[PDB]
């Protein structure tokens, strides 16, 4: 069946490319939402607000 | 059975097995390079892509 499927490598490459694009897009979404600032501030030890 | 000198030649024998390959046909129609799919991970990636 794999030997018969070899002639559909274009289709399967297209599918894998689409899914890879989706995955990279998800990583990009998370980064652009949360990593707005690249200075990791830490809260002061004392709580006087 | 004793009065004979050997030649000065060498040969090599391999063994074909069922394997999937990638081949590159140049502008003149000759094969110039190939990839042994299922040899190492890098060739596997070249073969999948
Ligand atoms: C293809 O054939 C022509 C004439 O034989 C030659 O000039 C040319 O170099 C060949 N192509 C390459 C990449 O060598």
């Amino acid at each position: 069946c794999s030997n018969l499927l070899l002639q559909y490598g274009s289709f399967c490459t297209q599918l894998n490319r689409a899914l890879t694009g989706i995955a990279v897009e998800q990583d990009k979404n998370t980064q652009e939402v949360f990593a707005q600032v690249k200075q990791i501030y830490k809260t002061p030890p004392i709580k006087d607000f | 059975s004793s009065g004979w000198t050997a030649g000065a030649a060498a040969y090599y024998v391999g063994y074909l097995q069922p394997r999937t390959f990638l081949l590159k046909y140049n502008e003149n129609g000759t094969i110039t390079d190939a990839v042994d799919c299922a040899l190492d991970p890098l060739s596997e990636t070249k073969c999948t892509l």
